[PDB]
């Protein structure tokens, strides 16, 4: 079993065992990284532990090559030698490994908790294969934090329908939402086995669960719940395929009159021909993925594959693509558990289909003529190099903004990433430029532009509408409720609920709040469709109500904020909190 | 000599160890790779013959002036190769004769990827930039 | 070596179109086949080229299956 | 006629009483009657002509529904065979309960439940007829190309070889097949014609191979004494779906072993036998196919026939040079055997064609019965007639599985009986007698100025037409003619004669006009003359005996014959290999080791360019040397202690190779 | 030392024993799986039998014997035609319903050596070359 060294691609028969993806090292490389951390397990095609009757040290210089194995100082065969000496770790291929000066970058990525904020500024604008290994231990460490979630337990049962809920003690707790799901036990005398798939939700009144499950069995009150975990694969594929600037269109062909209404962009359509791989930059409602389907339009031949990190990006994406292109060649590609209810319209899950449409964790292995990929400030390394590994392709476009909210990053508590942080690709669009680049709004109203035009983008944003004057800002206190860990603003939804009967226009308005919980419990009281900011992304709608739950900050954010108000078409009434937010822009009076 | 015969076994079984683990590493990464190396290998062995005819098709595939069926041996058989853009067709079509695979072909019939027949005299450097490239060209072995 | 380089190119040729999955399709397969035993039943080097540039074209009519300008820029 | 009739006994008494009324030899339609083997051979070569005229539906095995445990089965409880007539079982259970293994196995070998489950068959791609389509789709089989070892290839051509107009050139490939292959290989059993023999004249040379074959042993052993070579092979159809030949030689006891050979010699067992493509290197672009025999044949066949088997092994000096290596001077030794006090000395050799396909099959019951006579007293005559018939049933005319479907196999032998090659160096025996036979009565008589040999000729002919019961006395006279004029070589289908050439000329002795006479009227074939080769100058040896030709060198202080082969072959198993990891060459240095111990006699060969082969592989083999230790130091960073592949680069390991010291 | 040989024995001996055993057991548990595999494919084959005809033809017999070739021809509900080229299909089985074995079939499937469906339509004299001959018929028993 050997391998291939992770930051100078020597050859090598030696893993770090206390990091937690194991990856290859050559045996400089390999001395370099333990002689100098906290790091002390390397392992071989054997383990290099002591070969006593009983010994524990796994201490590499600590231990010799003694007989036929690994022996420690006392246990050794009276014959030699020393393993982790000479400037190296003696491994396989050990006259053929040059080292490196990345042990300095490698040894902050593999003791980093990705805490703090460098972390991540330093897991991104190191080397290519440092790009892909600080993804792939980020995804594992961020698995393993679940593992620090309270064990669950059920009190009783009045309701059938809603379960009771109780953690254990001296624990944090999960938040209740669809994302998480657990697995069950019995271990009174009598079936430490699992009982099921089940998932949560948290009742508005006293302590309750409203919970789901997989199958129908009932909880004698000794069964309970765990969080399960998501192992995370092991990835090759470059983030970024190196660029080449072609002289003319190579397997791409233009159309006869694309249309009336993406005349515009024909001149990014032939660079996107030109190029390997293209970024488009534009600020919300501008013409991004309007300008993806006017690409598939404009080479109608070519087999392309739309996909992006969310599914209600990639589902409006579809409604899209569904208004302009040919029906009868779509597909819309889903998980096997499609814990989202995805879109169905065309042919669903037929991979080999003309125009493709998917998320990016459920892409399937295939080829292509271009990929369209979208909305990448959601997308992390992880996502870009699942996407150039499964999806082969002959030219790639990348479309989005790193104004707009950037992925979860559920581990960084402490500091702010900036946006040319996100990923590689923002990182390439903050640095030299995006590669075709449009700023003018065509789908929000004058008012609403005019006052992201000062959030966000300094003051570049000129816009095409009329100022219907449907943008309402609102005064109201909003009392907090930190229900399910996660804020519900139960008087907030209660000035909506009483100033939705007095608006006959706006029984359609979507309702987006920062807070899942909150956005979610607002369904009994209203009945409006319902939706967070974060999948919020991406998708219009012809009206909106936003409500600023809780003054933090998660909702005071202004990139949040201004993907937030920037999905209205023609009106938006949204109730704020901060008394600089609210002063920011400039809306109407109530 | 007890010591230096159980030395000996152990040293033995070293090299035992070694000669296996070296066939197993060995026979494995070449089973792995079998397409890529095959296919590096067969383009190598191709470089070296040097022959005009594959030297031609290669660089016009290179282009995407691939063939759409086995180029013929017969005199008077059909072959359907398709052009890309017309800088693959100047140099290769001059009037109604073709030139591929160090052969001399009669140009026959000429359609787009609408299967639309296009006359030999609509190929120009203004009318074709309208056209519906590529165009697929049948010919007939003269 | 001119006729033996051509009889042993010919097998790497059909061992890469078996690898292609050529074997599915049995009517190509019965062409690949022939041309690739009647190279290797020739005498004359013209006829084993002919049929070598015959047998290639199997490989290059099919778009999807490799990379030819990965593979040409590795030479 | 009816189609279930298949009892043809009366029809066939009266053909025989309407055209052979006055033939005064008793006449057996069913050879479950016959006196001996002299009257199996008799009455079935008179069945051989009888069986053309009757529908060729009403053949094969009979079947019969019986119940085991209440449920129905259809099994085969007898045959309906073309030369034996109709013979039943005699162990039928028409009501059962529990099936052993042994019965399992009896009743899942047989096709009578397979074609009885399967669909109707009619494929027009061959004339042979079809029985039936197993599956619901036909499986069209290829044959992969070669793997190509580019290192020798650039290695051999940095050596000067594979030039324009040089001597040594490849011409052994793999040669890759379509789909419809296999069906197209079956077909070649279209050579295969029903040929009746002359029985007056086959008695004989039954007689005078069967003295051929006196000096070994054979007879019954015991399921404990049998010795299976390689256990991981295939089991046929349809054993090879469960697991290998091991899966059943450790299934079943030594009990229900012999219990299942003590079963064939009183019941018929019918036997499918697949076709297998064959993947190797040759110089000629047809297909190979070998039959793929079930473990229920060959198990039973090996119990029979491994003593004899084993016997002619283990015999040097004899006619069928079966277990005689070519080493250590055994081709020497071989080839001053065959050179045994000849006058005036000639060698000859022929061909066969298309030879397991166009074998009649009553020389391939005459080989069966002279495999046989072994049996003189562990065996009844019920018990011989019953291993016959399951030889029949199982190799002679079986059930071959050919992509998926079953078809009958007109005769001749499949290569992959137990007893195969020895059975073949029978027929090949019998081949020549009759040549002999032939030139010796078709001579004049008045011309033949020996006075011996003119009454040899007449004794020969009151032999064949004027007697009926074996002159001994006269067995022994012409087989003692045969070895002092006639002196064989045989291996199976390859026969080196160094034959008298004034009675050859005179027409006392067989030459290639008779053999090609014989082989017209008795095989079917036409066997061309620029296949057979005749070599007047013994210091040459035979032109090509098992691929091999011979030169004659002076090894240490004598002169001895050396076996070399082509070339081209070498060369082509070093440049072309059947695996991916064949190519690597430090795995494989051992396969390179075994060629140029193949390829070292051609070191003394006149042309320069056969003896640098061997030179070439030594070279091969020290380079690989050098970059496998190469390797290993790279991956670790010690060499080994003991190395003892210095030899193998040394010429004194293959020279001691063919010295006869061992 | 004279008591440690006798230990040596006791050893190898027990591992001898061991192996043999746990060969033993393996060959006995695998014995098993095949026996179970034979009766199921036998008992598989019991249950395709078509047992009306089958019973007619078998009570049809004197001796209760009948050639095993006639058990398909005349009881097997589908008929399986391989056809090598155009003019053989000509000849046996053109149109939707043929004539074999004194019995009526009608056409219900046709595949190509490829085991893709072909139309009745497609096989005609011009559409030979295209397509991948032998041609499967399968018909069932009329
Ligand atoms: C005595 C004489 C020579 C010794 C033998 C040799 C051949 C024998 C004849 C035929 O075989 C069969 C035929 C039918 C019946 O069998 C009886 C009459 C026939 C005419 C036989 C009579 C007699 O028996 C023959 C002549
Ligand atoms: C003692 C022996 C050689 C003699 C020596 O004195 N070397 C000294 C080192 C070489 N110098 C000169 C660079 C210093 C050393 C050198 C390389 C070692 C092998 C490989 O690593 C790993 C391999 C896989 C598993 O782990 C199981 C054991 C294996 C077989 C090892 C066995 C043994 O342990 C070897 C042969
Ligand atoms: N050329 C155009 N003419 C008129 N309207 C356009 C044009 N391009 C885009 N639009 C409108 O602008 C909106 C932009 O949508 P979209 O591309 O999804 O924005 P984003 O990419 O920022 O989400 C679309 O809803 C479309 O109606
Ligand atoms: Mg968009
Ligand atoms: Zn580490
Ligand atoms: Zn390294
Ligand atoms: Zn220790
Ligand atoms: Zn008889
Ligand atoms: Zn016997």
């Amino acid at each position: 079993a050997v391998g291939a060294c992770v930051l100078c691609n020597s050859q090598t028969s030696l893993r770090c065992g206390a990091c937690i993806r194991r990856p290859f090292l050559c045996c400089k490389c390999c001395y370099d990284h333990v002689i100098s951390t906290s790091h002390k397990l390397v392992l071989s095609v054997n383990p290099y532990v002591c070969n006593a009757p009983g010994c524990d040290v796994t201490d590499v210089t600590q231990l010799y090559l003694g007989g036929m194995s690994y022996y420690c100082k006392s246990h050794k065969p009276p014959i030699s030698f020393p393993l982790c000496a000479n400037g190296q770790v003696f491994g396989l291929y050990k006259n053929t490994c040059v080292g490196s000066d990345n042990v300095t970058d490698f040894n902050a990525i593999a003791t980093c908790d990705w805490t703090n904020a460098g972390d991540y500024i330093l897991a991104n604008t190191c080397t290519e294969r440092l790009k892909l290994f600080a993804a792939e231990t980020l995804k594992a460490t961020e698995e393993t934090f679940k593992l620090s979630y309270g064990i669950a337990t059920v009190r009783e049962v009045l309701s059938d329908r809603e379960l009771h809920l109780s953690w254990e003690v001296g624990k944090p707790r999960p938040p209740l939402n669809r994302n998480y799901v657990f697995t069950g036990y019995r271990v009174t005398k009598n079936s430490k086995v699992q009982i099921g798939e089940y998932t949560f939700e948290k009742g508005d009144y006293g302590d309750a669960v409203v919970y789901r499950g997989t199958t129908t069995y009932k909880l004698n009150v000794g069964d309970y719940f765990v969080l399960t975990s998501h192992t995370v694969m092991p990835l090759s594929a470059p983030t970024l395929v190196p660029q080449e600037h072609y002289v003319r269109i190579t397997g791409l062909y233009p159309t006869l009159n694309i249309s009336d209404e993406f005349s515009s962009n024909v001149a990014n359509y032939q660079k996107v021909g030109m190029q390997k791989y293209s970024t488009l930059q534009g600020p919300p409602g501008t013409g991004k993925s309007h300008f993806a389907i006017g690409l598939a339009l404009y080479y109608p031949s070519a087999r392309i594959v739309y996909t992006a990190c969310s599914h209600a990006a990639v589902d409006a994406l579809c409604e899209k693509a569904l208004k302009y292109l040919p029906i009868d060649k779509c597909s819309r590609i889903i998980p096997a558990r499609a814990r989202v209810e995805c879109f169905d319209k065309f042919k669903v899950n037929s991979t080999l289909e003309q125009y493709v449409f998917c998320t990016v964790n459920a892409l399937p292995e295939t080829t292509a003529d271009i990929v369209v990929f979208d909305e990448i400030s959601m997308a992390t390394n992880y996502d870009l190099s699942v996407v150039n590994a499964r999806l082969r392709a002959k030219h790639y476009v990348y479309i989005g903004d790193p104004a707009q909210l950037p992925a979860p990053r559920t581990l960084l508590t402490k500091g702010t990433l900036e946006p040319e942080y996100f990923n590689s690709v923002c990182r390439l669009m903050k640095t030299i430029g995006p590669d075709m680049f449009l700023g003018t709004c065509r789908r929000c109203p004058a008012e609403i532009v005019d006052t992201v035009s000062a959030l966000v983008y300094d003051n570049k944003l000129k816009a095409h509408k009329d100022k219907s004057a449907q943008c309402f800002k609102m005064f109201y206190k909003g009392v907090i409720t930190h229900d399910v860990s996660s804020a519900i603003n139960r008087p907030q939804i209660g000035v909506v609920r009483e100033f939705l009967t007095r608006n006959p226009a706006w029984r359609k308005a979507v309702f987006i709040s920062p807070y899942n919980s909150q956005n979610a419990v607002a369904s009994k009281i209203l009945g409006l469709p319902t939706q967070t900011v974060d999948s919020s992304q991406g998708s219009e709608y012809d009206y909106v109500i936003f409500t600023q739950t809780t003054e933090t900050a998660h909702s005071c954010n202004v990139n949040r904020f201004n993907v937030a108000i920037t999905r209205a078409k023609v009106g938006i009434l949204c109730i704020m909190s901060d008394r600089d937010l609210y002063d920011k822009l400039q809306f109407t009076s109530l | 000599d007890r010591d230096a015969a159980m030395q000996r076994k152990l040293e033995k079984m070293a090299d035992q160890a070694m000669t296996q683990m070296y066939k197993q590493a060995r026979s494995e990464d070449k089973r792995a790779k079998v397409t890529s190396a095959m296919q590096t290998m067969l383009f190598t062995m191709l470089r070296k013959l040097d022959n005009d005819a594959l030297n031609n098709i290669i660089n016009n595939a290179r282009d995407g002036c691939v063939p759409l069926n086995i180029i013929p041996l017969t005199t008077a058989a059909k072959l359907m190769v398709v052009i890309p853009d017309y800088n693959t067709y100047k140099n290769t079509c001059d009037g109604t004769t073709f030139t591929y695979a160090s052969a001399l072909w009669e140009i026959q019939q000429v359609v787009d990827a609408d299967s639309k027949i296009v006359q030999l005299s609509e190929i120009s450097m203004d009318n074709s930039p309208n056209l519906a490239w590529p165009l697929i060209v049948t010919a007939l072995r003269a | 070596s001119k006729m033996s380089d051509v009889k042993c190119t010919s097998v790497v040729l059909l061992s890469v179109l078996q690898q292609l999955r050529v074997e599915s399709s049995s009517k190509l397969w019965a062409q690949c086949v022939q041309l690739h035993n009647d190279i290797l039943l020739a005498k004359d080097t013209t006829e084993a080229f002919e049929k070598m540039v015959s047998l290639l074209s199997v490989l290059l009519s099919m778009q999807g299956a490799v990379d030819i300008n990965k593979l040409c820029e590795e030479m | 006629w009816d189609l279930l009739k298949y009892d043809f006994t009366e029809e066939r008494l009266k053909l025989f009483d309407r055209y052979f009324k006055y033939w005064d030899q008793t006449y057996h339609p069913n050879c479950v009657n016959c006196l001996d083997d002299r009257c199996i051979l008799h009455c079935a070569n008179f069945n051989v002509l009888f069986s053309t005229v009757f529908p060729p539906t009403s053949f094969g095995p009979l079947v019969r529904k019986i119940f085991v445990d209440g449920v129905p089965f259809v099994v085969s409880t007898g045959y309906h065979f073309r030369e034996l007539g109709v013979v039943h079982n005699q162990d039928v259970n028409l009501h059962s309960s529990r099936l052993s293994f042994k019965e399992l196995l009896v009743y899942a070998a047989d096709p009578a439940m397979h074609a009885a489950s399967g669909n109707l068959l009619l494929d027009k791609r061959t004339t042979c007829f079809s029985v039936a389509a197993l599956t619901n789709n036909v499986a069209f089989q290829t044959v992969k190309p070669g793997n190509f070892n580019k290192d020798f290839y650039d290695f051999a051509v940095s050596k000067g070889f594979f030039k324009e107009g040089s001597s040594v050139e490849l011409k052994h490939f793999f040669f890759a097949q379509d789909g419809n292959a296999a069906i197209s290989d079956y077909d070649y059993y279209r050579y295969n014609l029903p040929t009746m023999c002359d029985i007056r004249q086959l008695l004989f040379v039954v007689e005078v191979v069967d003295k051929y074959f006196d000096c070994y042993d054979g007879g019954c052993i015991n399921a404990n004494q049998v010795i299976v070579n390689n256990l991981d092979k295939s089991a046929g159809f349809p054993f090879n779906k469960w697991g290998k030949a091991r899966l059943y030689y450790d299934s079943m006891s030594y009990e229900d072993q012999d219990a299942l050979f003590a079963y064939t010699k009183r019941n018929v067992i019918p036997t499918i036998t697949q076709m297998n493509l064959k993947y190797a290197i040759s110089a000629k672009n047809r297909a190979r196919t070998v039959a793929g025999v079930s473990i229920c044949s060959t198990m039973t066949n090996r119990q029979f026939h491994q003593k004899l088997l084993k016997s002619i092994a283990a015999t040097r000096g004899a006619t069928v040079v079966i277990g005689t290596s070519k080493f250590y001077g055994g081709w020497h030794n071989m080839l001053k055997t065959v050179y045994s006090d000849v006058e005036n000395p000639h060698l000859m050799g022929w061909d066969y064609p298309k030879c397991d396909r166009a074998m009649p099959n009553m020389l391939r019951i005459m080989a069966s019965l002279v495999l046989a006579r072994k049996h003189t007293t562990c065996c009844s005559l019920s018990h011989r007639f019953y291993r016959l018939a399951n030889e029949c049933a199982q190799v002679l005319s079986e059930m071959v599985m050919c992509g998926g479907s079953l078809y009958v196999k007109p005769g001749g032998t499949s290569s992959g009986d137990a007893t195969t090659a020895y059975a073949n160096s029978v027929f090949n025996i019998c081949q020549a007698v009759t040549a002999n036979v032939n030139a010796l009565l078709s001579t004049d008589g008045n011309k033949i100025a020996d006075k011996y040999v003119r009454n040899l000729q007449h004794r020969l002919y009151e032999c064949l037409y004027r007697n009926r019961d074996v002159d001994t006395d006269f067995v022994n006279e012409f087989y003692a003619y045969l070895r002092k004029h006639f002196s064989m070589m045989i291996l199976s289908d390859d026969a080196v004669v160094c034959f008298n050439s004034t009675y050859a000329s005179q027409g006392l002795v067989a030459s290639i006009k008779n053999f090609k006479s014989v082989l017209y009227y008795q095989n079917n074939v036409f066997m061309s003359e620029a296949k057979c080769w005749t070599e007047t100058d013994l210091t040459k040896g035979p032109h090509e005996f098992c691929s091999q030709h011979t030169m004659l060198v002076k090894q240490g202080d004598d002169y001895v014959y050396l076996p070399y082969p082509d070339p081209s072959r070498i060369l082509g198993a070093g440049c072309f290999v059947d695996d991916i990891v064949k190519t690597d060459g430090t795995l494989m240095i051992e396969r390179f080791v075994s060629l140029a111990i193949d390829a070292y006699p051609l070191t003394k060969h006149p042309n320069q360019e056969y003896a640098d082969v061997f030179h070439l592989y030594l070279q091969y083999i020290r380079k690989l040397h050098d970059e496998l230790t190469g390797h290993m130091l790279d991956m670790y960073s010690v060499m080994l202690t003991n190395d003892n592949t210095s030899r193998y680069w040394e010429p004194e390991f293959y020279e001691a190779m063919y010295t006869p010291h061992t």
